[PDB]
């Protein structure tokens, strides 16, 4: 992400012709944020504005999709198995011990995701959301102007 | 029966236990062999349950702990009063509150900080404050800095007195356990005495001091020639012209002619148009009625003179057939467990702080507070977060009581035992309503986002498209607007301008205007209900399953705060109730962040703004009814439409807010190490570093160890919460200062 | 509270009714603990003079209750336009 | 006389349920025992006919009322009905898959109605019995979808 | 013990209210566990899956869905009252198993009547590398 | 079972484990007699899971293939309608491609 942020911002300032802005703004991180993550995202989030919608609708939707999958990765990453097993046990008691649904019974017993599996799925959602949101932002920001 | 049982000199006053830092715990009394000894020292520092098993010493310890906290808060309040006395523009702000921004913190010119001394007006430079102390010092009639100096010195004196009181009441004269167990005397003395006496004293101060000062302040009289409140107190002639009922002179009070006091004990709905806050006469009658209600309620329980109520009898007498034994033993639990009372008090304190934030954003009780958007936003957000923290701590200490102080002997078929019995049903139904609320709030949001993205705005859940009109809230608004007409005929107007029909404005800016509720407000309110239901599910599940569970039957014997029971049963990580609170802290953070985002966006888009001759123009373009239905609309029109002043704050008075914003980003991002990772990798890295320090003989005598799993989770949640809170604080304050 | 006012008459009648109510059973005094129907006739401290249990706290509470009832009656009648 | 309303089932405090007025109410017990899924003596296809009829009649409503073509007159009432029929077919496929999955073995332990008297075996708990139940479900769902369709054609009120 | 005891169907059970935490469908399909003890008097204990239950003077019977619940109750009883109970396992077909000590004087003692099983005479860490046992089906610790 | 305090007997373990049908009756043919054979003959051709999985797939693939080929453009779905004149040029920062 750091190397692609550097590449995209330097090349974007080269294409726009204002290399002095990158030269005087890449020194401090607030300028990095303001002139990369905020300035170039103006065309990204206007994909399906309520007043008007244009061809960048897939890119804003994919940006928010990457945010959501990143957050689901956080859901798998912070919480660990052992609180989820008790909740799944309560859901087991809910399904097994209710009218009109105790007739339908699982064949594989619902168990919580194992710790290695938990780390793997958290990393998977993390990386999928990361890649999708960065691809969406990069393509939208570069293609909105040129 | 109720008496004062006090043991004199139980603990010698000496630095002998100060010499050895590890003395409260016998496990820590040996020595610091590992680096986890320090974290256990600072962790078990105030955990008085494992220090000793005697309840009397624990009660003395917590009594002097509360004394020390009271002294600390009094020191802080005295420091705030001293700052307002010395480094402030309160004299300038009194003569011009609508044009001079409040400022009470002055920085040093040491290293580039002179840019932080912003031009707040009145020939003064400093940090533009947001606590609203100037509004409070205008409500409670305060004119000069001499009075603030006197208040600060008195607060310092009372803080020293409180610290001396803690030292005395622990080391010199410590009360016995029967003194602390006098619950009826405690309740009577903190209902009639504390609350009632404070309410009556504040009502008297408002009537004799604050009412004439505020009557002369909004009339255009400069505060320099305003008479001091002792002149109003001693002399009836000066107070008679401002309020003609003082010419009677306490005659209507004893002769039951209280209708003659209708000039300064008024019953008016709305706000003062000159200042924008509530009428001080209304607050005077309010605090007087509150003092009455607490004086009558403080004589309910029976302590020593036969008459009254016995709480054990009240609890044991309320027994209903679907509950078996009804409140049978709760008096025995609440008189013997500090953590149960801590949970109850913290939950009610947090909820009441939430009510405090909501009812200050609704009715501003201070002059020139509604127009000061920064003070209102800061007060709402701050008390919002403090209430959330107190509620989460209530859940934590309830779980601690469940683990430690709960015993099955006294409770067999009472309410607590039956709540333990059907805990799976409660958790399953809460999970069902959790999933239901989550789907038909957030899936509605995602569906609106999709229909916006698919070019079909007529299929969205908006006001223009098919709508979910909040009919109940709007009906309550209409009822409260028409409440003074029929159900409260003695009220001048509506109790708040949330549901009114008029717009008040001070200094050309909107103070408080009617609030319209649409589909977006419905979506956000049900999002809030979903989020609060999830957080209460996590906390209640942690409390209920702290003792035993179908996974780990012996969780009671494993303590409250333990990392895991090993990788058995597929892995029982985070199974303790402490980890349930650890997750509930993040869920609290999400809940209150979305709540204050809704507050800021709704108030900036539909309440706050500058009034013009041609209609009322708000801070934003009134886009809450059009952009709060989608996630991308929320993002672009709240987090991106705003925060343009935070990024461009550099070189200005509010650049420190941008620095704080990025440091908060740093700390929020730094926490995810302690959240994602574990301990074995860090322990092995520490082993390699230990080898490096061993190679050239700088090996510490204390063995370096990685942080514990519970310690790592605590560090992660603390850094995460601190970063998120400071992020929202910096963004909110910079946006509301550079615009409002 | 002028001698002869209806408010004075209401106050005095309320005070006298409360002392009559607490004199012979009939009120949850210091002598009579209160169940749902207020029984069992206990005894603590001493009456200091007249019989039954009119202690220093018995006349203090009944005077307080009689005064507080009177404010409800007078202001209730004043609000509806009586006396 | 405490009136201990809340008691465990069959006086047994060891199992999951406790007999509660949500469960022990005569009206609720009579309504649940008279539902088709608990009529053990009735053939599972006759169970599925009524169950599919009720569910296919209810599932047509949201598709007509909140469908993408709800603003187009005359065509919403056909699009909602055929989408409901497709949903019924999807649910029938998943029902058949469940019947394959859960009845590849044989149950050995009975259900034991209260105070004994259990029948040999529920035909619904069998493989071919659940297949007949899913067949009745899809036939009932298709007929209910068609009935809700013709009820949207002839009408004195709304749709 | 000296003779393996068989649980009696006649024995009473402690008075308890309805608890959601208890026996599940695994008791019907798979095996379930049964705990027995003999009491001197009526005392109050806490079940590992529910709340508090007053037990009967004399023999008692508990049914637990897991063996961990049975041993948690056993440890609670032994710690609180020096009770020394025992639990069993009842299968789906009615087979009864005895898991709490077959020697009868608990795993804490030895009794000189049990044979060492899954014991390695080599030190921990002296095991061979997984390459030496690759494609053999036997783990280094299983040797 | 349940004489005075016992909840286990080992010969009626169907009662011991707690397997109880709280809502279960054995009343046969509650619907009128002429009504069954109309639906009994409805199911017998699709009673087999092979006949039902095929029939659902037969109505599945055919109606899915019907949609788009014939199902679309009769409902006027906004995917097979075409544009009027939108979005030939792209790029607000210049270059103006296509
Ligand atoms: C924004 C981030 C995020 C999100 C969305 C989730 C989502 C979830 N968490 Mg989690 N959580 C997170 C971060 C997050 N987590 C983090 C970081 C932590 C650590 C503190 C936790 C801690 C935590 C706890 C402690 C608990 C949860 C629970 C839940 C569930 C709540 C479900 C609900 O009511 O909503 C409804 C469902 C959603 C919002 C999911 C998205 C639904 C979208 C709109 C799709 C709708 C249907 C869609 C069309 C289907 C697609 C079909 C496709 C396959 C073809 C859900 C699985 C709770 C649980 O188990 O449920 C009670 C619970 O107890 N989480
Ligand atoms: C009418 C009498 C009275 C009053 C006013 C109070 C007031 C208070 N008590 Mg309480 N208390 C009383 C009687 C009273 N107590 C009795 C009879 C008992 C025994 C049953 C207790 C036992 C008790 C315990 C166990 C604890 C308190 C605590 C507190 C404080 C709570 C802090 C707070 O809410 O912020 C309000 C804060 C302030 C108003 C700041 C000003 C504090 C001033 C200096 C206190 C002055 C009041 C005092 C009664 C005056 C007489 C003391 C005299 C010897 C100097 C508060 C000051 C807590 C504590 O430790 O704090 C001391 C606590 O944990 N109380
Ligand atoms: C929605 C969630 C939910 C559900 C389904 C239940 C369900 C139940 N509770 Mg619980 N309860 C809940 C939440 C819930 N509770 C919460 C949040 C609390 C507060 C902590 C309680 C406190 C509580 C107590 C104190 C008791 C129950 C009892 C009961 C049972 C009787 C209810 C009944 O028929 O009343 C009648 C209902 C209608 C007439 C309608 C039942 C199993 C009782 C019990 O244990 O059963 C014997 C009992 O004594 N509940
Ligand atoms: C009425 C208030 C109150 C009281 C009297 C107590 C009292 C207690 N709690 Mg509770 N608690 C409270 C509120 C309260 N808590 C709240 C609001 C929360 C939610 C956050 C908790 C969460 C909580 C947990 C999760 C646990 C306790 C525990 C404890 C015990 C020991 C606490 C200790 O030694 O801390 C030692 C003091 C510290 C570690 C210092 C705090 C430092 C924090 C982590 C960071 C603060 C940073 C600050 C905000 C900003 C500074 C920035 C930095 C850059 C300088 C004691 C019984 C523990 C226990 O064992 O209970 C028996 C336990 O496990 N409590
Ligand atoms: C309903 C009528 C009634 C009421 C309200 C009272 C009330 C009272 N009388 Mg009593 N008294 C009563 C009937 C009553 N009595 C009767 C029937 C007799 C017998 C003739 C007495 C004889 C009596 C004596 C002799 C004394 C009192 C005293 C008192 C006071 C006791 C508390 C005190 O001053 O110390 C109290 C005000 C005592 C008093 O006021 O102390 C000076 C006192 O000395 N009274
Ligand atoms: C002679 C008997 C009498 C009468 C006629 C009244 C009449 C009244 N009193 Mg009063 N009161 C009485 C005895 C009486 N009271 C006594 C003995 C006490 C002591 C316990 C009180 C204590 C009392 C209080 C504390 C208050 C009143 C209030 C009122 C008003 C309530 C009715 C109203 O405004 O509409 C009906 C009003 C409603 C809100 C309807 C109630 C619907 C509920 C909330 C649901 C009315 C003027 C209230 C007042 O000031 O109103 C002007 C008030 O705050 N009274
Ligand atoms: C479009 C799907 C479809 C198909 C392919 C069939 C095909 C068949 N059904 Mg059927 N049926 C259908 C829909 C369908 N039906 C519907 C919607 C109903 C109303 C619920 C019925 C009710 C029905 C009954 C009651 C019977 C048939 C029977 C039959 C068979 C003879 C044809 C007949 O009498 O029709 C009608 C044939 C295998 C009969 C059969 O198999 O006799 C042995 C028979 O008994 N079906
Ligand atoms: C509008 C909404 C409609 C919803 C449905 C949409 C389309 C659904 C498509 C998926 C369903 C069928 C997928 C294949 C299922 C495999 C089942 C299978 O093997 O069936 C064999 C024949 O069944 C059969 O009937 C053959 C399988 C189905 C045909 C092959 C797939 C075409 C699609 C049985 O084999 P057996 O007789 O040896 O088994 C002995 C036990 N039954
Ligand atoms: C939504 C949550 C619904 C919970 C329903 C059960 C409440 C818990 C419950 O069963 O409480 C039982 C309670 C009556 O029981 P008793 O009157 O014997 O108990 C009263 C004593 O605890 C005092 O009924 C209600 O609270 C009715 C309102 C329920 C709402
Ligand atoms: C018989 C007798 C006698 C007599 C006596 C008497 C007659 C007495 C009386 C007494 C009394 C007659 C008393 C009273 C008291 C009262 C009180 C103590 C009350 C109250 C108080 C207060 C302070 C108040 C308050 C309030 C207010 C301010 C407002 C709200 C309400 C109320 C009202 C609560 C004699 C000794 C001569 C002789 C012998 C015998
Ligand atoms: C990083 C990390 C560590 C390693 C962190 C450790 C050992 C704590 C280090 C604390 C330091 C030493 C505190 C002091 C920090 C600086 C030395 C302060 C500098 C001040 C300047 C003025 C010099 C864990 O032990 C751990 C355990 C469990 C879960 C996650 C983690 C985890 O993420
Ligand atoms: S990963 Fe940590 S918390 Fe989880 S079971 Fe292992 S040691 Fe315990």
């Amino acid at each position: 992400g750091w190397v692609t942020f550097y590449w995209h911002w330097k090349h974007l300032t080269l294409w726009q012709g204002n290399v002095s802005q990158f030269d005087e703004s890449s020194t401090y991180l607030m300028g990095w944020l303001r002139d990369y993550l905020w300035l170039n995202s103006s065309q990204l989030i206007n994909g399906y504005n309520p007043f008007g919608m244009n061809s960048l609708s897939v890119w804003a939707w994919t940006f928010l999709f990457g945010h959501l999958v990143y957050a689901t990765g956080f859901m798998f990453l912070i919480s660990w198995r052992g609180y989820w097993q008790e909740l799944i046990e309560t859901l087991v008691w809910a399904h097994e011990k209710t009218p009109l649904a105790n007739l339908v019974y699982w064949k594989d017993k619902p168990v919580a995701l194992s710790i290695v599996q938990a780390r793997l799925v958290g990393l998977a959602h993390f990386s999928v959301g990361y890649i999708f949101t960065y691809a969406a932002f990069l393509i939208a920001s570069t293609a909105g102007r040129f | 029966k109720v008496k004062i049982a006090v043991d004199r000199n139980p603990v010698e006053t000496n630095f002998e236990k100060w010499a050895k830092p590890g003395h409260f715990s016998r496990a820590l009394a040996k020595g610091p062999n590992t680096t986890t000894w320090i974290w256990n020292l600072h962790a078990d520092a105030h955990d008085f349950d494992n220090h000793t098993s005697d309840l009397e010493e624990i009660s003395r310890k917590v009594f002097s702990a509360h004394f020390g906290q009271l002294g600390i808060i009094l020191i802080w309040l005295s420091g705030m009063y001293f700052h307002g006395a010395r480094f402030s523009n309160y004299e300038g702000w009194l003569s011009d509150p609508t044009h001079i921004k409040p400022s009470a913190q002055v920085v040093w010119p040491i290293v580039g900080q002179e840019i932080l001394n912003g031009d707040v007006g009145g020939g003064f430079q400093g940090i533009q404050i947001t606590s609203g102390f100037f509004q409070l010092w205008r409500a409670s009639g305060i004119t000069s800095e001499l009075q603030l100096y006197s208040t600060a010195i008195g607060g310092l004196v009372l803080a020293a007195a409180c610290f001396f009181a803690g030292w005395f009441h622990y080391h010199k004269a410590a009360p016995k356990l029967e003194w602390f167990q006098n619950v009826e005397s405690m309740l009577n003395h903190h209902l009639a005495g504390l609350l009632g006496l404070g309410s009556l004293a504040w009502a008297g101060h408002q009537i004799h001091v604050s009412l004439p000062v505020n009557k002369l302040l909004d009339a255009g009289v400069d505060p320099k020639e305003i008479p001091l409140p002792h002149e109003f107190l001693l002399n009836q002639s000066i107070i008679a012209d401002l309020y003609p009922s003082f010419s009677k002179g306490l005659a209507p009070f004893f002769t039951l002619n209280w209708a003659e006091y209708s000039d300064f004990l008024t019953f008016k709905g709305g706000l003062n148009p000159v200042t924008g806050g509530l009428w001080l006469s209304d607050t005077a009658h309010h605090h007087l009625a509150i003092a009455v209600l607490f004086l009558v309620a403080g004589h309910q329980y029976r302590t020593n003179w036969g008459i009254g109520h016995s709480i054990k009898d009240i609890l044991e007498s309320h027994k209903g057939p679907f509950t078996g034994n009804g409140h049978a033993g709760l008096y025995e639990i609440l008189t013997t467990s500090w953590h149960a009372q801590l949970a109850i008090n913290l939950a009610l304190f947090g909820s009441l702080s939430i009510i405090v934030a909501h009812h200050m954003y609704a009715m501003p009780p201070y002059p020139y507070l509604a127009t000061d958007y920064g003070t209102q936003l800061s007060l709402f957000t701050h008390h919002m977060w403090i209430g959330g923290f107190c509620v989460v701590g209530a859940g934590a200490h309830a779980a601690i009581f469940m683990v430690r102080d709960y015993d099955p002997t006294n409770n067999y078929n009472n309410l607590l035992d039956r709540v333990i019995r059907h805990r799976d049903a409660i958790i399953s139904h809460l999970n069902w309503v959790s999933i239901f609320l989550g789907f038909h709030s957030f899936g509605l949001y995602i569906h609106n986002d999709t229909m916006s993205a698919l070019g079909r705005p007529q299929d969205m859940f908006s006001d223009t498209a098919i709508q979910l009109q909040p009919v109940f809230a709007q009906w309550i608004q209409n009822t409260h607007f028409t409440a003074p007409q029929l159900t409260a005929p003695n009220a001048l107007a509506a109790t708040s301008l949330t549901w009114g029909g008029d717009v008040v404005a001070v200094g050309g800016k909107v103070a408080m205007m009617p609030i319209a509720l649409g589909t977006s407000d419905f979506l956000v309110h049900h999002i809030h209900a979903f989020t609060i239901h999830v957080t209460v599910l996590i906390l209640l599940k942690g409390v209920l399953f702290a003792r035993s569970s179908r996974l780990i039957p012996d969780k009671a014997n494993l303590g409250f705060r333990f990392p895991c029971d090993g990788p058995g049963r597929g892995g029982t990580c985070q199974v303790s109730a402490w980890d349930h609170v650890f997750l509930g802290l993040f869920w609290m953070y999400n809940s209150l962040s979305i709540v204050i985002f809704h507050f800021s966006w709704k108030m900036q888009s539909d309440v706050w703004g500058t009034v013009t001759d041609s209609g009322v123009s708000h801070i934003t373009g009134g886009n809450f009814a059009q952009s709060a239905n989608t996630i991308n609309g929320w993002l672009r029109d709240f987090l991106w439409a705003q925060s343009s002043q935070v990024i461009q704050s550099y070189g200005s008075a509010l650049s420190a807010y941008g620095l704080m914003f990025l440091g908060a980003h740093f700390v929020w991002a730094f926490s995810l190490m302690f959240l994602f990772s574990g301990r074995g990798y860090w322990q092995e890295l520490i082993e390699s570093i230990v080898w490096a320090h061993n190679k050239l003989r700088v090996a510490p005598s204390i063995q370096p160890r990685a942080l514990s799993i519970t310690q790592g989770r605590a560090v992660g949640v603390a850094h995460y919460l601190l970063g998120g809170i400071a992020t929202t604080w910096s963004f909110f304050l910079a946006r509301i200062i550079a615009v409002g | 509270s002028f001698i002869g006012s209806p408010t004075n008459l209401i106050m005095v009648s309320s005070i006298g009714a409360c002392l009559f109510a607490s004199r012979f059973g009939l009120a949850p005094s210091v002598r009579k603990v209160a169940q749902p129907l207020k029984l069992s006739d206990r005894e603590v401290l001493q009456t200091t003079g007249d019989p039954a249990g009119f202690t220093a706290t018995d006349v203090l509470a009944m005077g307080a209750a009689g005064h507080a009832i009177g404010v409800g009656i007078v202001l209730g009648l004043k609000g509806i336009g009586q006396l | 006389k405490p009136q201990q309303v809340i008691q465990p089932i069959n006086g047994d405090p060891f199992v999951g349920m406790l007999e509660t007025p949500v469960t022990s109410a005569p009206i609720v017990a009579n309504y649940l025992s008279n539902l088709p899924a608990y009529r053990t003596g009735v053939a599972p296809n006759l169970r599925g006919v009524e169950i599919g009829l009720a569910h296919g009649f209810l599932l047509a409503g949201p598709f007509i009322k909140l469908g993408p073509l709800r603003d187009v007159p005359g065509t919403a009432e056909v699009v909602g009905c055929m989408s409901a029929a497709g949903l019924v077919l999807i649910l029938a496929l998943c029902l058949s898959l469940y019947g394959n999955a859960a009845f590849q073995n044989q149950p050995s332990m009975g259900k034991k109605t209260l105070s004994g008297r259990p029948l040999p075996q529920d035909p619904l708990m069998s493989e071919e019995g659940w297949a007949k139940f899913a067949a009745g479900f899809t036939v009932g769902g298709l007929s209910g979808v068609a009935w809700a369709y013709i009820l949207t054609q002839i009408l004195p009120y709304y749709s | 013990p000296w003779k393996q005891p068989e649980l009696d169907p006649d024995t009473p059970s402690p008075i308890f209210g309805g608890s959601t935490g208890g026996l599940l469908r695994k008791a019907q399909v798979e095996e379930f566990y049964v705990t027995t003890w003999e009491s001197p008097k009526e005392q109050i204990f806490e079940m590992p899956t529910g709340g508090a239950a007053i037990m009967r003077k004399g023999p008692n019977l508990l049914k637990l869905a897991r063996k961990e619940h049975c041993l948690a109750l056993t440890t609670q009883l032994r710690t609180k009252f020096r009770m020394s109970p025992c639990f069993y396992r009842v299968y789906a077909d009615g087979k009864v198993e005895y898991l709490h000590p077959k020697d009868g004087v608990y795993p804490e003692k030895v009794n000189a009547g049990r044979v060492g099983v899954n014991q390695n005479m080599r030190s921990i860490g002296k095991n061979v590398d997984p390459i030496k046992v690759k494609f053999t089906g036997s783990e280094p610790f299983e040797i | 079972y349940g004489e005075q305090s016992k909840y286990f007997d080992l010969q009626d373990l169907e009662n011991t484990t707690g397997a109880w049908d709280l809502y279960g009756v054995d009343e046969k043919k509650r619907y009128p007699g002429l009504q069954e054979e109309f639906f009994q003959r409805a199911t017998d051709a699709v009673s087999r899971r092979e006949a039902l999985n095929g029939f659902v797939a037969l109505t599945g693939v055919a109606s899915i293939a019907l949609f788009g080929l014939k199902g679309a453009s009769t409902l006027e779905l906004p995917i097979t309608k075409g544009p009027r004149m939108e979005k030939t040029e792209n790029g607000k920062g210049g270059i103006l491609r296509s």
